[PDB]
């Protein structure tokens, strides 16, 4: 169920208040740390010298309690960015006052207003308090989704409500937040508090917010509607908002007083509650795929390094998986062996790659299902494995199965194959080298012989995520070039991210590849149209996969392949972040180079401006042969 | 016992002085009400007439006739206190919470049945204080409401400004009942009202430079502005004298009275913190009373 927070601007006194909004259900409490009317002079005298105290004692709850139940929320009268100097100065002080009290307090989090277009010198504060003494404290930044001023009611006669549409100008809210973040340098415990009002606006306003660190959805009182038995409700529309914030996991505030007198004021909560517990449960995938919802992992490489025997087993408990496997291998059988040839021909069938043997038992599977004979071969590189497949081979399978422990390009084999079944595709489709490893594979099939896949191909579509983008950045490591973690790949479950156009394919590859002169080098170019404002932080990677004729294996997210968890997409990242706006095509070129010993991608934006090409020469990733 | 910010003061037509404060420092941040029959008793508690605690602390005060006391309260609520038949006790007489935020300003309209509230939620309300509920609910402003003003003699008219840097004349019989007036440019924000007692049409403004400013709607121009204080203007109160004299609150702790022309006449350095209310005694009109976070109740003699 929902974890919850409460909003009140007046505290008689905090023991009383917190144990109240504990009874109603609240997990933690927003509230000011300074009276929100006791604004304080420390410049002019005699104002200045004001007797204390100055706010209520840190004795009144326990260290815990500070630790967990209180978000401290800035004093209204705090306007650092006040056209009058002496407002500023003195909104500059009582600011790092109110903050360093937080701070003192060692509070989970602290609220501030973003309510205007220039927070500059308030970004200018922020950015200083932080970069005082490391903390692990979180500025939850409070941003309207519609500005006040575009809300307001259409009553003031010489000033009427532009009725007209602004698409830009109806996204300013997005650009407050935007600018502020960009000040304070994509701080890391800078974060959004995304206030809800009455009326929603148009989609493309609320996609906007897509991507961002939204970590608090703040509900006011007033947006709730009342049923037929008085209880507080939301509109299809609202409904609609807070089930895509359930899916971003955020935390959800309650502000403003009860309307509903009759009932308790707990039932607004309760209804959100209810919201929430009332969803399809996450079951198979969605549960395991959850806790790594933008975790960034390294991409695997099978050839170069030997699989633990845990990687393995995520790989084997893949049961839609292996039953495509089968259903290819199935089919192929019935194709090759005409029905009075069932007992005469035997296919000399060869998993190159076969890890602990799950295409070994979806081939004995598949040969029985079709009624065929086969012999099997099993080859390995991975010498651990191959201590799974022998144990295998002398207990269950037998003579049937010859078990191999070589590379699959080395390997000098006794007779030709009928069918080769690999297993050897990345997130990316070949970025673990499945064309160099087949290829090498390529002479010990026979003249009309089949290759399980025959065919894969990749997918890229651009993304705006500036949660992402800040955990690459936070990728950096001593001893290596500070920007090299944005010239490397990350295999993520992409979670807080915006799809700025449809994934596109990248390169294709065919098996067998009968072509005199083989070059597995590639250079594409992707025209992707934007129909939306948004900031471009890197490129989604997807693959797809022909095993035989019409049974294939997808990752796309419009084909995904349903209950399919062997793989999560690639992320592609760039360096610095790129700005395009309506109508503007984002252009990307993506190489696929290779020389003796490594295999890598190079990157690089070309519009709507140039990026930098990403990974030269394989510098900051490389893909070993 | 009381709580240190006095914040409202305001003489009854019989010359009873009656006191808002409220705690904004320390345990617990409540409010409590005060009336004092003798005005220079005030604002010792043992020698007052009536007193009694609220919930929370009061942000504005005004009297509802000559036994009612209506409140601005930090929890959101407009409240209104009967006095007693004996006026020994403040009793409750309503309290709704129809604000999401502090109520900053109340005002009474001329009628004296109805009133206007402006609250940090932005949005302002009409009150029916005999059916005790809100007959309007007006969101006309983009940022928190400052000071709202009602007409002396129009119970239709009514001033408010706020923090996004508007001035809205209220006329209820209108669809659209706000009007934007304010000074040529987009000068610095407006943070006190009050109406001109004889001159219909005519109010002055306080904003935050410290500036006070004298504008007509008729004319709906800047026609004069004083730089009087060095710090916001927090209140502006007009003397019942034939010519009136203007008195200016402000946060640079001083008061200052003020003539037609807004020219310096007599100003106190008495306070020693933010000077809140101001009120001129009905008994003597040359004699004004203020009070501020000191809490100080100096009682003033103009010339
Ligand atoms: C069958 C197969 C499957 C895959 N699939 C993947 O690599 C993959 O998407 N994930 C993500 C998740 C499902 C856990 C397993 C694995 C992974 C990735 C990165 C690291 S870094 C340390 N552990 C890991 C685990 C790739 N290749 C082949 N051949
Ligand atoms: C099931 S994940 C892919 C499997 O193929 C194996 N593999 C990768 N490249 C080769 C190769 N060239 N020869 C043999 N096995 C390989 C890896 O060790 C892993 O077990
Ligand atoms: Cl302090
Ligand atoms: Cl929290
Ligand atoms: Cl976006
Ligand atoms: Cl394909
Ligand atoms: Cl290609
Ligand atoms: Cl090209």
């Amino acid at each position: 169920r929902v974890s919850s927070g409460r909003d009140l601007n007046c505290v008689p006194e905090i023991a009383d208040t917190l144990g109240a909004v504990a009874k109603q259900g609240f997990d933690f409490l927003c509230m000011p740390v300074f009276h929100p009317r006791f604004k304080r002079e420390f410049i002019q005298e005699p104002a200045k010298n004001r007797p204390g105290p100055q706010t209520r004692s840190d004795l009144l709850l326990s260290g815990r309690d500070w630790n967990t139940l209180i978000v401290g929320k800035l004093s209204p009268w705090i306007r650092p960015d006040s056209k009058v100097e002496k407002i500023r100065r003195n909104s500059e002080a009582a600011m790092l006052q109110e903050l360093n009290f937080g701070a003192y307090l060692g509070l989970p989090a602290f609220l501030l207003p973003l309510n205007q277009e220039d927070n500059t010198n308030l970004a200018r504060v922020l950015t200083n308090h932080i970069h005082t003494g490391h903390h692990s404290s979180m500025f939850w930044m409070r941003v309207p989704l519609v500005a006040p001023e575009d809300l307001r009611d259409d009553i003031i006669e010489n000033a009427p409500t532009t009725h007209t549409e602004e698409y830009s100008g109806e996204e300013k809210t997005w650009m407050w937040w935007h600018n502020f973040r960009t000040l304070c340098d994509y701080s890391k415990r800078i974060a959004v508090a995304l206030e809800i009002g009455a009326d929603l606006p148009s989609n493309h306003v609320i996609d906007r917010w897509l991507g961002e660190p939204i970590k608090a959805a703040i509900l006011p009182t007033s947006i709730f509607l009342t049923n037929k038995k008085g209880f507080p409700v939301l509109s299809k529309m609202h409904q609609r908002l807070i089930f895509r914030l359930l899916k971003l996991e955020v935390q959800f505030i309650i502000t403003g007083t009860n309307h509903h007198s009759e009932k308790e004021f707990c039932s607004y909560l309760q209804y959100l509650e209810y919201l929430s517990q009332n969803r399809p449960p996450p079951n198979a995938y969605e549960l395991f795929a959850k806790g790594y919802e933008d975790y960034l992992q390294s991409p695997l490489q099978p050839l170069m390094d030997n699989l633990e025997s845990q990687t393995y087993e995520v790989f084997e408990k893949d049961p839609i998986k292996y039953s495509q496997y089968q259903q290819a291998i199935y089919k192929c059988l019935l194709d090759r062996v005409p029905e009075e040839e069932k007992d005469t021909n035997v296919q000399v069938l060869m998993v190159l790659g076969a890890g602990r043997g799950p295409l070994v038992n979806a081939s004995l599977r598949a040969a029985k299902q079709a009624d065929r004979r086969i012999k099997l071969y099993a080859v390995e590189k991975n010498p651990n494995a191959v201590v799974t497949l022998e144990n295998w081979q002398f207990e269950e399978w037998g003579s049937q199965v010859t078990v191999v422990s070589s590379d699959m390009r080395e390997w000098v084999a006794p007779e030709k194959a009928d069918i080769i079944v690999s297993e050897l595709l990345g997130s990316f489709a070949d970025n673990e080298l499945s064309p160099e490893c087949l290829d090498g594979a390529q002479h010990f099939l026979k003249d009309d012989g089949v290759s399980i896949p025959g065919e894969y191909t990749s997918f890229l579509a651009p993304i705006s995520s500036s949660k992402l983008y800040n955990e690459v950045r936070a990728c950096r490591e001593k001893d290596r070039d500070p920007e090299a973690q944005f010239e490397m790949p990350y295999v993520v479950r992409l979670h807080n991210f915006h799809q700025l156009s449809a994934p596109q394919p990248c390169f294709t590859f065919s098996h067998p590849n009968r072509d005199p002169m083989i070059d597995n080098n590639r250079y594409c170019t992707l025209e992707f149209p934007v129909e939306v404002n948004t900031v471009l932080h890197g490129f989604a990677g997807y693959f797809e996969t022909v095993l035989y004729q019409d049974i294939t294996l997808s990752i796309r997210p419009e084909t995904h392949s349903p209950g399919m968890f062997s793989w999560f997409p690639i992320l592609f990242p760039i360096k610095q972040p790129i700005t395009v706006r309506e109508g503007q095509t984002i252009c990307v070129r993506f190489w696929r180079c290779s020389n003796s010993k490594k295999v890598w991608y190079e990157w690089a934006v070309t519009a709507p401006v140039c990026s930098a090409i990403h990974n030269p020469t394989g510098r900051s990733y490389t893909i070993g042969l | 016992c009381m709580e240190r910010q006095l914040e409202a003061a305001r003489y009854r037509s019989d010359g009873a002085l009656l006191l808002g404060a409220s705690s904004l420092s320390g345990r617990c941040w409540a409010g409590s009400l005060w009336l004092f029959k003798d005005p220079c008793a005030a604002p010792n508690e043992g020698f007052c007439s009536a007193g009694v605690q609220t919930e929370a602390g009061v942000a504005d005060l005004t009297w509802v006739g000559e036994r009612g006391i209506l409140v601005a309260s930090d929890s959101g609520a407009v409240e209104l206190w009967e006095l007693d038949e004996n006026e020994t006790l403040i009793v409750s007489k309503f309290c709704k919470y129809e604000h999401d935020d502090i109520v900053s300003t109340v005002s009474v309209l001329s009628s004296g049945t109805q009133a206007v509230s402006g609250s940090k939620d932005i949005c302002i309300k009409v009150w029916d204080l005999a059916q005790q509920v809100v007959l309007s609910s007006y969101r006309a402003h983009a940022a928190q409401v400052t000071c709202v003003a009602a007409s002396p003699h129009k119970d239709s008219v009514f001033l408010s400004c706020s923090e996004d840097n508007r001035i809205l004349l209220w006329d209820t019989r209108c669809p659209k009942p706000a009007s934007q007036i304010g000074c040529s440019a987009p000068g610095y924000l407006p943070t006190s009202l009050a109406w001109h007692p004889q001159q219909s049409e005519v109010f002055v403004f306080g904003d935050e430079n410290g500036t006070v400013s004298l504008v007509d709607t008729k004319s709906t121009s800047c026609v004069l502005s004083s730089a009087v204080h060095s710090q916001c203007v927090t209140g502006l109160v007009f003397s019942p004298h034939s010519v009136p004299f203007l008195a200016s609150l402000s946060e640079d702790c001083s008061l200052a009275v003020l003539d037609s022309s807004l020219s310096e006449l007599f100003r106190s350095q008495a306070h020693r913190d933010f000077v809140r209310d101001a009120t001129w005694s009905p008994l003597n009109h040359s004699l004004l009373t203020t009070v501020g976070w000191d809490h100080q109740v100096v009682h003033h003699v103009v010339p």
